[PDB]
RNA sequence: GUUACUCCAAAGGGUGUCCCUGGCCUUAGACAGCGG
RNA sequence: AGCCGAGGGAACUCGGCAAAUUGGCCCCGUAACUUCGGGAGAAGGGGUGCCUGCGGGUGUGUAACCCGCAGGUCGCAGUGAC
RNA sequence: CCUUGUCGGUUAAAUGCCGACCUGCAUGAAUGGCGUAACGAGGUCCCCACUGUCCCCGGCUGGGGCCCGGCGAAACCUCUGC
RNA sequence: CUGGGGAUAACAGAGUCGUCUCGGGCGAGAGCCCAUAUCGACCCCGAGGCUUGCUACCUCGCUGUCGGCUCUUCCCAUCCUGGCCCUGCAGCAGGGGCCAAGGGUGGGGGUGUUCACCCAUUAAAGGGGAACGUGAGCUGGGUUUAGACCGUCGUGAGACAGGUCGGAUGCUAUCUACCGGAGGUGUUGGCCGCCUGAGGGGAAGGCUCCCCCAGUACGAGAGGAACAGGGAGCCGCGGCCUCUGGUCUACCGGUUGUCCUACAGGGCAUAGCCGGGCAGCUACGCCGCAGCCGAUAAGGCCUGAAAGCAUCUAAGGCCGAAGCGGCCCCCGAAAACAGGCGGCCACCGAGGGCCCGGGAAGAAGACCCGGUUGAUGGGGCGGGGAUGUAAGCGGGAAGGGAAACCGACCCGUUCAGUCUGCCGCUCCCAACAGCCCGAGUGCUACCGGG
């Protein structure tokens, strides 16, 4: 016998195409401040800086070259507020309550929305579900919230999501929610430089691709690769049990799959597709244009490393659920050199 | 400290690509009697199954003396990878190499056989065998 | 964060990008693509190339 | 254990618990303490 | 059924299977051994394009074929593909 | 036959190859014996060069495979089929 | 060669276990002395069926093949990794045992080999089972079919559970199985969107070195630790194209032979060959992968009887593992209690699909974006890029020539010309015109108000 380990993972199976473009959001972390637990933009592009490095370890201290991820993010609009109580199993939707007034786009898609809902009958329900959540009958207070893609001239139809609070009194969630609610929100009034994030996306997508590229299985011997069999896998099992197992590897789809990335350091939040140094204002849209994608016009976030998706996709983004002892500090890190230079 | 007097080992930040596989061979840049030495061993390397240990610049290896003075050749030494024709990276993003192949005889402890190095050796090995910067003239 | 120029075309190359060619004898050269580096080491002369610098100092060495 | 058979692992050990017996002790015995 | 592949260079495999390398002409130079006929194109090394001019052989010939020299010049590469 | 005999050389490492030794289970002189230049799509060991054989797999080109319109079979088949 | 045979061998299975492997009881004794730290004779009792044999129940045109490559899974009878106990355990180490199978267990040389032997590394380089796993998956080196040589036996034809050279590897998937992609029905009216999260899967992480603690404890010396704390890497997993490399039969240029009369511009010769090469794809490039909380195993303790003392146990309590469960990640309303919520229509018609311009998605289907309340494709004008300075005109050129002139090639005009599977602006052309599907009924038992 020799042994080795096995080809590929089985943690991520089945290896299917996600139900929707859209990532949710399966847990959430616990932060005492009470605010919006996360945000969504469009991704736009990469490029690298040049800066003092600020992570504990060897060289710290030292000019060190960082990869960077640049995501567009407009503001959104705050467009409800929906409560949770505790079922027999788990929690239950309660109560929602919506805004009145909406973007014309919002019904390209939710086709079918309200008629006369009057600013009147708005301040009804919302003295409703008051008065619900002062009973004590409720367990959870989070908001719903869509995509303003028209202030950057890249679609009509919105993204529709739904985002939680931080904290613990169901009733200051409450408060921040009812002072949020038919308002705009800014990434700056919710993040903070230097945090570390998750990162959440649909990955880009390849189609049907054989077991090399799937698994990572080895390619036969050449004189395999003269009768037939290269890129094929030798067996799907032995005589008994008298079936494949499915732990066989197997061609099939690979990408456009749902995934989360964890501990990807925020390093600035920029305005009006500018950032400020110590002294000027630096456009970081590179000379001809971001590929696949043009000019940053908006507000954007710089983030390290890389991040699932295609260019022009929707990704959300959360704080970090399972960080580090040893973490950098949360204070915008010394940059010396930003790329500017052609992309192509 | 224990023993801070003199020290043997040191240590690098970069960590270059590992470039020169088993059957590798490379030429000897110090003035010992051995010429041209074949990698058999990498020091300190753990693989898989069918891959092959590899070394680059800053790297102990084991290897046979292929030609050189009599009382070397046939022998299994101990050496220390100081210059390579593949690429690798620097802190600030820069890509550095060189124009052979080349190591340097050693003791398994570090200390070296040998009184000079001919030539340019790198940075990275100067830093992680501190005894080599000293007998080498041009440092990079 | 400082700016190296090209031991080929005499252009200047932004931090982050390029290579360091180490001569044994000890000479350093600077290489902004590998372009520069394929044409040098083929053995292409720069001073016949209009969009090298070499090419401007030799005209007014015509 | 819930197995008539077809189709159920010992030499050697445990007084773990329920019982039948036989000898030596027992108005002070087997220890438990103060002392010679 | 075909083309390319960084750094290594047979670590693959029963086995260098298959693929790669070399390649035309001129000059130089050429081991052991030998039935003295060969081995031998042994091995190994240099050169080769275009344009401008000079010369030779046969020939009655600024007809036709063949053989040398010098200079200038371009390219990563001149049996540049076959 | 014991057998990967023993000694030496070739390798970092030799159930191989070459050279020697001789208890030749069971060599031997026209069922020819011992040698041998040249020759071999014969069998076998090594060196130089070369390479996607391999480390470790990647990208391209044409033809099929796939969808559309038309022509249109066969091997096999107790009934069925976790 | 024919006819037959599992009435009868080779092989996988089935049976059995002399033999084998793995254990145990007692105790001859060996161990300065001391049975049991370690080693344990002779006799006696067993487990397993992965070693070989015995038998002949199944199979004679099921497949008859050994070894290697590829790929998945299981056991523990544990080599390393986590935790403990005794020692003839000072330390560093050794020896013998208990819990524990979550992870690891590799690369080479000769030989067809499994095995065994050897080399350099290594934390260690454990072994077994799955038709001695796996030929409707590959290979075909071995396994003496037909050809041939040597030795030996035989009058001979010939033979050898002897050696040597050579010697055909077929298949359009009927059913089930698995990997992925679609269409229906149901969920007691139909439709849009957001959620819950029963249950299933996970190794998503595993391991080594270095510094410090410390030349310290320990120790006659020589040697030589540990808890905590700081750094780096190897193997495994999941993504991305800024940087670096490869390809790039889009593109730009150079050049050979020949044909279109030369010029200019083109066709063929593997894209003719050579050099460069953006987007895209890719690794040889780069980014990321928590340690806490609970309950336990061996083991360590408390209280405490039976048995006035004593005792970890009989009833009760506290601690205590890389192992179990949860947090975390992926799939997930067909979860038959077949769900919750907000809104729309209904009791002509909300809503959907085809069609049209496209691509970030894609074998068909599906997904996504847009459609004049418009920058979706194209054009035009600009920007950013790739290659490398076009044609024409003018001026020179080694030399030749009575001379007008010939001349490969050089310089100027000229960062030029050609191109753009990238960006921006602008309605100049086209996103016109339409065609299909689509829920209406009640009975009785009702439910809360009429
Ligand atoms: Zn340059």
């Amino acid at each position: 016998k020799i042994h080795r380990p096995r080809r590929g993972s089985l943690a991520y199976s089945p290896r299917k195409r996600a139900k929707s473009i859209v990532p949710r959001i399966r847990s959430w972390p616990k932060d005492s401040e009470v605010r919006m637990l996360g945000f969504a933009g469009y991704k736009a592009g990469m490029t690298h800086i040049l800066m003092i490095d600020d992570s504990p370890g060897l060289t710290k201290g030292k000019e060190i070259f960082v990869p960077v991820t640049i995501v567009e993010v407009p503001p959104l609009f705050v467009y409800g507020i929906r409560a949770y109580k505790q079922g027999y199993l788990g929690l239950e939707t309660a109560t929602e309550v919506w805004f009145h007034d909406l973007h014309k786009n919002v019904a390209r898609r939710i086709k079918t929305l309200p008629k006369n809902y009057n600013e009147e009958a708005f301040q009804a329900k919302l003295g409703q579900l008051e008065d619900l959540v002062n009973d004590g009958e409720i367990a959870d207070v989070r908001l719903l919230v869509h995509t303003q893609p028209w202030l950057i001239g890249l679609k009509k139809k919105p993204e529709v999501m739904e985002y939680a609070i931080g904290g613990d009194d169901v009733k200051a969630k409450f408060d921040y929610a009812k002072e949020k609610i038919g308002k705009e929100l800014r990434a700056g009034e919710v993040l903070h430089e230097g945090e570390l994030l998750d990162v959440i996306a649909v990955t880009k997508g390849k189609g049907t691709q054989g077991p090399v590229k799937r698994w990572g299985v080895k390619v036969q011997f050449h004189k395999a690769q003269r009768a037939g069999k290269g890129r094929h896998i030798g067996n799907l099992g032995p005589w008994h049990p008298a079936r494949v197992m499915w732990t066989v590897p197997q061609a099939g789809q690979m990408g456009f799959h749902h995934r989360t990335e964890f501990n990807k350091r925020l390093i600035a939040i920029g305005e009006n597709g500018k950032l400020v140094l110590d002294g000027n204002e630096i456009e970081i849209t590179p000379k001809g244009g971001f590929p696949h994608y043009g000019i940053v016009r908006s507000d954007f976030l710089m983030i390290e490393g890389t991040i699932p998706g295609s260019f022009k996709r929707i990704i959300r983004v959360r704080p970090a659920i399972r960080p580090p002892k040893k973490k950098p500090p949360v204070e915008r890190p010394q940059i010396t050199y930003v790329s500017r230079e052609s992309k192509q | 400290a224990k023993k801070g007097a003199g020290a043997t080992r040191g240590i690098s930040p970069v960590r270059p690509t590992r470039a020169l596989p088993i059957g590798a061979y490379l030429k000897v840049a110090d003035n010992s009697g051995a010429k041209v030495i074949q990698i058999i061993g990498v020091v300190g390397y753990k693989g898989t199954r069918r891959r092959l240990a590899a070394a680059g610049v800053g790297d102990m290896v084991v290897a046979t003396v292929k030609k050189g003075r009599p009382d070397m050749r046939h022998q299994v030494v101990r050496a220390v990878v100081v210059r390579q024709r593949k690429e690798y990276r620097r802190l600030d993003g820069m890509r550095v190499k060189f124009e052979d192949n080349a190591a340097a005889i050693v003791t398994p402890e570090g200390v070296p056989r040998g009184t000079e190095i001919r030539g340019a050796i790198a940075r990275e090995a100067a830093e992680r065998w501190v005894r080599l910067g000293s007998i080498a003239s041009i440092v990079l | 964060a400082r700016w190296n120029v090209c031991s080929y075309c005499g252009r200047e190359f932004e931090p982050g990008t390029g290579k360091m060619f180490v001569r044994n004898d000890g000479r350093v050269l600077f290489f902004c693509s590998s372009k520069c580096e394929k044409y040098y080491f083929m053995g292409r002369n720069p001073r016949k190339l209009k969009w090298t610098k070499a090419f401007q100092e030799a005209r007014l060495q015509r």
